[PDB]
RNA sequence: GUCCAGCGUCGCUGGAC
């Protein structure tokens, strides 16, 4: 069994502990030794992903120094700090004959004086002069005639078979020698990386196949093969002739030429790393195995200070709890994404990752701030290799947002991108992924006006960006106006910047309406561009908008959600991302009735914002220049108050995650282009007052517009959020309301029967929808004037509708005078009584309703 | 019907009637067997969550436990595939035909149907009229 | 200056004879990775201290400024009367 | 500024210096080896108490040589 | 409502009573 202990008394950096990770491995490798002492003797460990390669190799350096067969190691001997011109023959043989000194001056303390220690002594000196002699044939460059006579030159004595010099020999002799010396059975020596200096490698080639050939000999070599079949490589071309590479160029030696080196080379690995003796380091999924399988050998983990070894968790289940609860999310299969994603990190790594989180998370008594703290400290490189903010404060949604559009340009994925999810080919944007989430749900928690923030300026930018602005000049075709377009972008959204919600809604809004459908009708993505000018004939009711007509609380929400743009022609639009800039910029007051007045009459204004530079009216816009209550607000700012005196009850405690804000946009950003598509051609001559399905207006447009992002908000909630550990759609097909509200009733209903079963209120399951169910800005746009469907087959699925949305808020929107007039002077001042008769530009009201 | 639906905007949404989706859903359903509601989590997993964008190169009854039959049989299938498919070996070239074969076929399907439709096609009998039922 | 030493290792009889667009996007990587393990060993990055410019001590338009800077245009100017740097 | 503030748990700061400004082959070892020398022996011939000079000047006069030996590994075209 | 003018390639927009 293994247990790390990570309260360890000295509290040391990466928390060793005792039998590290491989032990398993280390024996393994040991015993393999062993056995092949008792001609190649090369052995490969691949350290690759930043593994501690140098730690492994010293445990089993450490473990041979108490051995049955003792084969005692030399010290390891990194190639790229060795001089330059010092052949990598002699660190051996100094490490040699230090290890050999140390111990025959030792001999004296065993005995003074003795017939070996004068024999061995001497003779060990009579073979050190003899390699030195024979020293002088390694880095010469012309045989000088001299060294002929040496050749010639016989030793009675040291047994040299083959004549002449003959290096290799005499290395053999002083290596057998030094073994019956010491009282070994093998030398071991170990090379290091070659990483810093790439060419160190080729001078430890040439000296493991020249020098190192020996029974009583075995080595230890670590690095990548990448290096090394490149280092290969390049000197098989060397000794190709010069003057034949630029005669026999014809395009067919060439692949002849390339073919054969390509042979030399694969011979060459085989012949000195064989693949039955390369061994490779396990990761930790690989040694704790997927979850669900019993796998390899399990580890435990400790998580308190004088915590029981009885008690001790699972390591799967240790980093389970971390990100569930550091990043808020469910037990779903998402969150086992995570972690089997982050258990393929180096061990090393990881248990800094986690002492970093349980020692802070113990001395606590806001966790996703505590995880963010874990993981800064430890992946801090690739953080700063990926382009992303690295400082350690000036943290808050202005440089989140930046962060979120500076990654996915980095990833090229602009359509489900921004989940910030781990699939991605380099371990840099990998490891951004895990911090990028974790950041998101420090930052939107517990408030509600950075949650709108999130889902409008992180998540709506970037898919805005992708259908209008990418199709103008695709990052295929060229990289000079991809990345112009992209800079040119980010400054006219001000992303970073952000000086309002309402003020992205704006640009937002210029954005969309740039590229136009081919049918020239005033409806776009999630917007209605109604008129400024009385047209000429107007076949029934239709006139201009004529804001003034509105009451009390009427005109707050259409001032709310009224922005022009001014391109060629002042251009009015009423667009349901202005509802959303409204929400956020109120809910973020925290402040008494006296601001209250403030704020809401900075929310109501007129703007005009220009065009972005990339459209061919951006000079003439310029050009043609940007240019042309009080007392019945109280009701409207008394509402809000009451509101917001709900919200700040309610938002401490709500738990938004890096999915759910992206899963929200998703279904919202879907359903805006559904009901864009299936009202853009049932205009007709006679629709407006509704009152059929297949006849639509301008209310209908936006009525269903506002109910598309509530009813994205309902489904996604429940599915995905903390506060709660179960669902309560229930088991059935999940639809979006395109054309009837009784798709969105439907599942108000279902929940509503479930959580009185277990005696739930809707303020601890469903915060997040309850908070904008009871919204007073968005209340008129539910039920318009001529937006309601009047079928007897209908009517009933929108009184019941009406009922639950009064329960649901807790008083009654509606009376019963007014619920009368709409399904059929009265003033009404909760209802839009002015939208449905507005016109829309490029609308031709010709033919009529369809027959039957 | 649901598992075998998608919508492509371009200009105008589409909606098409694949059978790769068919064994998209198969392929999503026995994943596991962990959790129950992963089998109702595949059916929508794509219906109404998801746009799709047309690629560069282009030229230009209560409710409520309606799936509590669907969900039984289905669960009860998961049985026999976590215990039928331990001993199933398949190869490279296992793979390699089976694709042959199923993508010689769809393509012959979708040519003997294209003149097939006719007026009168509905109710289907004779193997000269076609629907978009015998095609599916 | 890193960069250029990391090409002096390739073998040049190598580098003049795979001249292949894909081989060049092989040997592409290899060398901006490598440089890449020299610097984040050798300068680590949580030691590393970058330096201020103007426009972040004084700051973009109205927004307030971390630090204070004013300078004199004349040897009769009084220290009270210094003007804004901007 | 930052050399300043630390001169005025005890840090010595060494004199700044500029490879540029510097003879071309001339190896950074060596210039940080003279830099070294200048303070001990400055320390030691102020110090001038006991016979403390007498020992340490040994031990330091000693390492220096043992440093000069192994110079010719840095500036050596070839192995010898 | 009607008249004058301006922007885009009929539609949009300003102004007057």
């Amino acid at each position: 069994k293994i247990i790390i202990n990570l309260f360890a008394p000295n509290l040391p950096g990466s928390t060793k502990e005792d039998d590290l990770i491989q032990k398993s491995l280390r024996d393994q490798l040991v015993e393999s030794i062993r056995n092949s002492i008792a001609g190649r003797n090369v052995f490969f460990v691949d350290g690759t992903r930043g593994a501690g390669k140098t730690t492994f190799i010293n445990s089993v350096v450490k473990s041979l120094n108490s051995d049955q067969d003792d084969v005692k190691v030399n010290i390891k001997c990194l190639p790229t700090i060795d001089p330059t011109k010092l052949p990598r023959h002699e660190p051996i043989l100094v490490t040699v004959t230090a290890r050999l000194n140390k111990m025959v001056s030792d001999k004296l303390k065993g005995y003074w004086a003795s017939n070996d220690y004068r024999k061995q002594k001497e003779q060990w000196q009579n073979h050190l002069a003899q390699l030195q002699r024979g020293l002088h044939l390694l880095t010469d460059k012309e045989y000088k005639p001299e060294y002929f006579s040496d050749a010639l030159k016989l030793d009675a004595q040291l047994d040299y078979s083959i004549g002449g010099q003959d290096l290799s020999e005499i290395f053999e002799e002083l290596v057998k020698r030094a073994c019956e010396i010491l009282d070994c059975k093998a030398i071991l020596i170990t090379f290091d990386d070659i990483d810093t200096q790439f060419d160190a490698g080729w001078d430890v080639l040439e000296s493991i196949r020249k020098f190192f050939n020996s029974r009583k000999l075995v080595v230890v070599a670590t690095g990548d093969l990448r290096l090394y079949s490149q280092l290969i490589r390049g000197k098989q071309y060397e000794n190709y002739s010069k003057t034949l590479l630029e005669q026999e160029k014809e395009s067919v030696r060439l692949a002849e030429r390339g073919y054969m080196v390509e042979h030399l080379e694969q011979q060459y690995l085989l012949k000195l790393f064989p693949v039955q003796k390369r061994i490779q380091l396990k990761t930790m999924l690989q040694l704790v195995g997927e979850k669900g399988k019993a796998g390899k050998e399990e580890i435990k983990v400790k998580t308190e200070p004088g915590m029981q070894d009885i008690d001790a968790i699972d390591v799967r289940q240790a980093i389970g709890d971390a990100v569930r609860e550091g990043l808020n999310l469910r037990e779903g299969s998402d969150a086992d994404m995570y972690v089997n994603e982050l258990l393929k990190q180096p061990v090393r790594l990881l248990m800094q990752v986690l002492q970093d989180f349980y020692t802070k998370k113990y001395h606590a008594t806001s966790v996703p701030n505590l995880l963010r703290n874990a993981l800064y400290g430890s992946m801090l490189s690739s953080i700063y290799r990926a382009g992303l903010n690295y400082e350690q404060h000036r943290f808050g949604m202005d440089s989140l947002c930046k962060d979120i559009f500076t990654y996915v340009k980095q990833d090229r994925d602009f359509n489900t991108g921004f989940y910030l999810r781990p699939q991605s080919e380099s371990e840099a944007l990998r490891n951004c992924s895990i911090y990028l989430a974790s950041q998101v749900s420090e930052n939107c928690q517990g408030s509600l006006s950075k949650f709108l923030q999130m889902l409008l300026v992180g998540c709506g930018s970037v898919s805005i960006f992708n259908q209008f602005v990418t199709e103008l000049a695709r990052a295929e075709n060229d990289r000079e106006k991809f990345e112009q377009l992209i800079s040119e972008y980010v400054a006219y959204m001000s992303v970073g910047r952000i000086e309002s919600a309402s003020h992205w809604a704006n640009r937002c809004c210029a954005v969309v309406a740039n590229s136009p459908n081919d049918e020239k009708i005033g409806v776009f993505l999630g917007m209605v561009q109604l008129n400024r000018k009385s047209r000429q004939h107007m076949p029934g009711g239709y006139k201009k908008f004529n804001i003034d007509t509105e009451n009390g609380l009427a005109k707050a929400a259409m001032a709310s959600s009224l922005s022009t743009v001014a391109s060629n022609n002042l251009m009015d639009f009423c667009s349901v991302f202005n509802l959303i800039g409204a929400i956020a910029d109120i809910s973020a007051c925290r402040c008494e009735r006296s601001a209250i007045t403030n704020a809401f009459n900075k929310v109501i204004a007129q703007t005009t914002c220009i065009v972005p530079p990339w459209s061919e009216a951006a000079v003439r816009a310029e050009m043609k220049g940007s240019s042309k209550d009080a007392t019945e607000f109280s009701d409207a700012i008394t509402k809000v108050e009451q509101w917001l005196k709900n919200v700040n009850e309610i938002e401490i405690g709500i738990r938004p995650s890096a999915l759910l804000i992206g899963k929200v946009w998703s279904r919202f950003y879907f359903n805006l282009n559904n009901v864009a598509d299936q009202h853009k051609t049932r205009l007709y001559r006679n629709a407006e007052h509704g009152r059929m399905a297949s006849q639509s207006n301008a209310a209908k447009i936006m009525r269903f517009n506002v109910l598309a992002f509530l009813h994205a908000v309902l489904v996604e909630e429940s599915l995905y959020h903390s506060v709660s550990d179960r669902e309560y759609i229930g088991e059935g097909l999940r639809l979006n309301p395109v054309t009837s509200v009784d798709e969105f009733e439907k599942k108000i209903k279902i929940i509503g029967e479930k959580l009185k079963a277990d005696n739930k209120t809707w303020k601890n399951t469903h915060p997040l929808f309850f908070l904008l169910i009871s919204c007073p800005i968005l209340h008129p746009f539910i039920f318009p004037v001529g937006g309601i469907n009047c079928s007897v087959k209908a009517l009933n699925k929108e009184t019941s509708f009406n009922k639950l949305i009064d329960e649901i808020v807790g008083d009654k929107l509606l009376s019963d005078e007014e619920w009368d007039y709409l399904t059929k002077q009265q003033i009404f001042q909760n209802t839009i009584t002015s939208l449905n008769s507005s016109t829309i530009v490029g609308a031709s009201y010709d033919k009529d309703t369809p027959a039957r | 019907m649901a598992s075998s639906l998608s919508t492509v905007a371009s200009n105008n949404l589409m909606d098409f009637c694949s059978v790769f989706n068919l064994i998209g859903a198969i392929a999503d359903i026995s994943a596991c067997r962990c959790e129950r509601s992963a089998i109702t989590n595949a059916f929508n997993k794509v219906i109404a969550q998801t746009t799709c964008i047309v690629p560069p190169w282009s030229e230009a009854q209560d409710d409520a436990t309606e799936f509590s039959d669907a969900i039984t049989k289905v669960e009860q299938w998961l049985k026999n595939v976590n215990e039928i498919e331990i001993g199933i070996r398949p190869s490279a070239l296992l793979i390699g035909k089976v694709w042959s074969r199923f993508y010689f076929n769809l393509n012959n399907v979708a040519d003997q149907h294209k003149t097939r439709l006719y007026r009168n096609a509905e109710h289907g009998r004779m193997a000269s009229q076609s629907n978009a039922a015998k095609i599916m």
